């Protein structure tokens, strides 16, 4: 979905996918 | 003197520049100089196929595949899969020259070409492990590492069992030190010291002993803050003198073993752990040796005393390559110590912290927690606004924190948009941001255009939002709200700067919000109502569910509110299932005589076979049923069968590695095949182990 609409770009309170914490020194897939 | 035995030499060396180049070029032995080389070899051979990238070469670079990438320079370009391929050839046989010691110094060009170009090509792929890894092999390019236990040894009969300079021990320890030292100096930030950074890693099993004798509390602040804090003070000292070498051996082993579980840091901890045994005696190796029998002293390498070398100086007079040497290791650790503090003459690379992640030596410090993206942009001859998905055309999300990323990231929008019938956008970003457990904020303006926005590397980003230090001690306050939060109750916590707005779209499922202001003033509006209500300190409000409303900080002074919501959907879907779960327990144990009810029947059976489509709230109590039983089975495993599925996947990486690049590099030999043949190899290369 490269364009999306008014209703998601703005849901702010919206459950966040990358919740965990990241260090930038552990390596990812 | 007292002091040359404890420095290993006397002040009259530094006397003169010849004194100097003398003392550099000491013979020494070349046993401990040849075994690490050894080991980094053998570990860079290991970390190709895993960490560099090897085994997803062709989902990464895929030809004719339009992907936003950022090199350190914008005129640095990646070549087709196939010389791709190529060139991880080339890397692996130098990294293999390098352990076994076969054409020492044409291996070790061959791995640090290759290396530092597929380094430079993606600046979101560097930490400090793999800057590392490119020091290393080029200090290594420069030593005579090949003198001791090597092939060339067999084939040169004047590299057999010969003396190196001094030098090359001293540039190889003083690179060890720097990394502790200045790791330890970065740990004495405030976060670190109060314990903010990796506030819960003491919940690691392995952290067990500890806990027998301190609470939680305890143990995460004083054995993972200040106890690591120390160990990079003073690994460096207490390895350097023989009187607390052993006690520094024994803490570094330990130190670093438990890194390599708490993390996932490639070969970063058994790297170190190699590297520290060159602090001994440079001839430790050969000691080792010389108490084996004799029968397995024809498989080792030889133990009598090294020959006289050329590279060394002997008490004449010093040539060229000696004073060339001299001059690399002191121009070279000079350029160590400086580079990691030279964020003041390349500030376009400075956002919140400081340059670009990886040459720092600023490890697990700040943590970062990212709670919304916006991309709007407006198209040049229409005018119509629309919206973007984050991270549409990337493969890496470290351009939301840097401003050099995101310039590059709107340029490659720009180009691509006018093939989707978007012509001259401009393009605008909203990012949230929180470092440290701090409040929510904006990283960047939203009000500029990004295309059009002016970034030089040795100039301060103008479009910046400075981070607000100043609430830091809110801290306290939030955690104290958050602990007392009901089980089904969240809250976020957001800061915005003064003339701004925050638009927010409430979805249907989130019954029962509400926001109240914590510090200044903001105004909050309802868009479908068209109503404006002024908020006070302490001040709470409900919002509608469902529909629009926007903040305004009205304030001179940025202003704090929190946001608390509840999942009303999720909370009756769950307490129907509980209720479907009781009246089965009922079921079970004896109860409810009265028939069960059709919708029923599926629970029992656990099978939809010759009967109508069950409900959504039957399929998701059985999915969830299902997921349980997987859990529960999922921990209940021996290790023998943990450890045996852990080997058959690295076996997998590895196997469908070297049968991709056989494919690649027979297309660039003999030439490509037919669709169906290539299809065919494809799909061979893909099978599982086993
Ligand atoms: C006029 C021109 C001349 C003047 C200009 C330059 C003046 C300053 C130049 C300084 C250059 C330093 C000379 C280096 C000498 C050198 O390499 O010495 C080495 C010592 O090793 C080093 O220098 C390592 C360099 C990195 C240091 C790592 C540890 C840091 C803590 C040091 C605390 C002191 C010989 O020692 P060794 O082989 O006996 O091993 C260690 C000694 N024991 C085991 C006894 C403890
Ligand atoms: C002497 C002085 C120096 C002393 C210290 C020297 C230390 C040298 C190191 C020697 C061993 C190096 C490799 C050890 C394993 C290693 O690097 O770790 C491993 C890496 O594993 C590897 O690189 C390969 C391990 C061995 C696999 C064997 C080769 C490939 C399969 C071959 C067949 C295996 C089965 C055989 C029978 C069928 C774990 O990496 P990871 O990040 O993916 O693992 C995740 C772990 N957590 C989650 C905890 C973070
Ligand atoms: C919307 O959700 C919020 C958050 O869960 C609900 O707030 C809760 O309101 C109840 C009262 O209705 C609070 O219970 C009472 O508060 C005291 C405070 O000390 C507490 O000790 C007792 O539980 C007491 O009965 C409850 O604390 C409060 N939530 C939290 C986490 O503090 C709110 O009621 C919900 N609104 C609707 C319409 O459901
Ligand atoms: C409030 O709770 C509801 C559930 O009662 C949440 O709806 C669920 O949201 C999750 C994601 O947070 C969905 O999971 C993902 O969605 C895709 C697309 O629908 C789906 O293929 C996968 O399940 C995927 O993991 C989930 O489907 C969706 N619905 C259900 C029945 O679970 C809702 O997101 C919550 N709202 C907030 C803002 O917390
Ligand atoms: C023996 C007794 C009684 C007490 C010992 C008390 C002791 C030493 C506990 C140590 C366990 C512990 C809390 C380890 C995490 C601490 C952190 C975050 C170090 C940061 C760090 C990391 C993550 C790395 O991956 C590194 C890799 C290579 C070189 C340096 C590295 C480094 O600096
Ligand atoms: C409610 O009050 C807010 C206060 O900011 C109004 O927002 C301003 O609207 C005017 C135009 O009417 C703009 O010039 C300002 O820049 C806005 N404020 C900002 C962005 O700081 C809002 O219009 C009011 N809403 C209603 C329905 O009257
Ligand atoms: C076209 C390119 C990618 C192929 C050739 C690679 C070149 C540029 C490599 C080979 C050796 C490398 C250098 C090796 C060591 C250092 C010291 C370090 O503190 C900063 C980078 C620096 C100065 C490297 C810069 C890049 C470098 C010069």
């Amino acid at each position: 979905t490269v364009f999306l609409d008014h209703e998601n770009a703005n849901k702010i309170l919206n459950r966040p996918k990358r919740y965990n914490s990241g260090k930038l020194e552990e390596f990812v897939q | 003197s007292r002091i040359g035995k404890l420095l290993g030499f006397e002040w009259t060396d530094l006397s003169s520049w010849r004194r100097l180049v003398t003392l550099l070029n000491r013979p020494t032995d070349p046993a401990s100089l040849a075994v690490f080389r050894f080991l980094f070899g053998f570990l860079m051979v290991l970390d190709i196929p895993q960490e560099r990238g090897l085994s997803s070469l062709d989902r990464k670079y895929l030809d004719g595949l339009d992907v936003c990438r950022f090199p350190l320079l914008d005129a640095l370009r990646p070549l087709p899969l196939d010389w791709m391929y190529l060139v991880y050839t080339i890397m692996f046989l130098g990294a293999l020259g390098m352990m076994l010691g076969l054409c020492y110094r044409i291996s070790c060009v061959l791995f640090l070409l290759p290396y530092w170009y597929v380094f430079l090509l993606d600046k979101t792929s560097w930490n400090n492990h793999s800057y590392l890894y490119g020091l290393l092999a080029f200090q290594l390019t420069f030593m005579d590492a090949n003198h001791y236990w090597s092939v060339d040894g067999l084939l040169n009969a004047h590299r057999r069992n010969a003396h190196v300079p001094l030098w090359n021990y001293a540039v190889l320890r003083g690179q060890i030190f720097i990394v502790y030292f200045i790791a330890g100096v970065a740990a004495l930030d405030a976060d670190w010291v109060e314990g903010y950074s990796m506030e819960y890693l003491s919940r690691h099993w392995l952290f067990s002993p500890f806990k027998l004798l301190l609470s939680e509390e305890l143990t995460s602040l004083l054995v993972v803050h200040w106890g690591g804090l120390l160990l990079d003070l003073s690994a460096g000292f207490l390895l350097f003198f023989d009187v607390s070498r052993s006690i520094g051996l024994f803490f570094v082993s330990y130190f670093h073993c438990m890194n390599s579980q708490l993390f996932s840091i490639g070969m970063f901890s058994y790297v170190m752990l190699a590297s520290s045994p060159l602090f001994c005696s440079p001839e430790w190796p050969r000691k080792l040796v010389s108490y084996c029998p004799r029968r397995l002293q024809q498989l080792l390498p030889l133990k009598a005393a090294p020959q006289p070398s050329v590279s060394c100086v002997y008490k004449q007079k010093p040539g060229l390559r000696h004073q060339l040497g001299a001059a690399f290791t002191l121009l070279y650790l000079l350029e160590q110590l400086f580079l990691p503090y030279s964020h003041f003459l390349t500030q376009g690379y400075n956002n919140w912290t400081n340059g670009l992640y990886g040459y720092s030596w600023d490890m697990m410090v700040h943590s970062r927690s990212h709670q919304h993206v916006k991309i709007t942009y407006r198209d040049g001859r229409t005018g119509e606004l629309g919206y973007l998905n984050p991270g549409v055309f990337t493969q890496s999300r470290r351009w939301k924190d840097h401003a050099d990323m995101l310039k590059q990231y709107a340029t490659c929008l720009s180009r691509l948009l006018p093939k989707y019938n978007v012509t001259e956008p401009q393009i605008y970003f909203d990012i949230w941001v929180s470092i440290n457990d701090r409040f929510q904020q904006r990283i960047f303006d939203p009000r500029v255009d990004i295309v059009q926005a002016a970034w030089s590397p040795f100039q301060r980003t103008s479009w910046v939002q400075p981070l607000l230090m100043d609430l830091s001690p809110w801290r306290a306050k939030l955690q104290e709200i958050k602990s007392s939060l009901d089980n089904h109750t969240e809250v976020v916590f957001i800061a915005d700067f003064p003339g701004l707005h925050l638009e927010n779209f409430v979805s249907e499922d989130l019954g029962n919000t509400s926001i109240q202001l914590l510090q200044g003033e903001v105004t909050v509006e309802l868009v479908a109502e068209q109503k404006n209500q002024t908020l006070r300190e302490g001040e709470k409000m409900q919002l509608p569910a469902g529909e629009y409303h926007k903040v305004y900080t009205t304030s001179p002074s940025p202003s704090c509110y929190m946001y608390v919501y509840v999942n009303t959907t999720e909370l009756a879907l769950e307490q129907d299932l509980a209720y479907l779960q009781e009246l089965k327990e009922k079921v079970e144990n004896g109860s409810e005589t009265g028939p069960l009810p059709p919708e029923l029947q599926p629970l029992l059976e656990g099978e939809v076979k010759g009967g109508p489509e069950p409900t959504p709230l039957v399929q998701t109590f059985l999915r969830r049923q299902q997921r349980l039983q997987e859990i529960e089975r999922r921990r209940n495993t021996p290790f023998h069968e943990r450890f045996f599925r852990f080997l058959l996947r690295k076996l997998y990486v590895f196997r469908r590695s070297f049968l991709m690049t056989c494919i690649s590099l027979r297309n660039l030999i003999l030439g490509r095949p037919s669709l169906e043949q290539l299809a065919q190899e494809v799909t061979y290369a893909n099978l599982r182990p086993f």
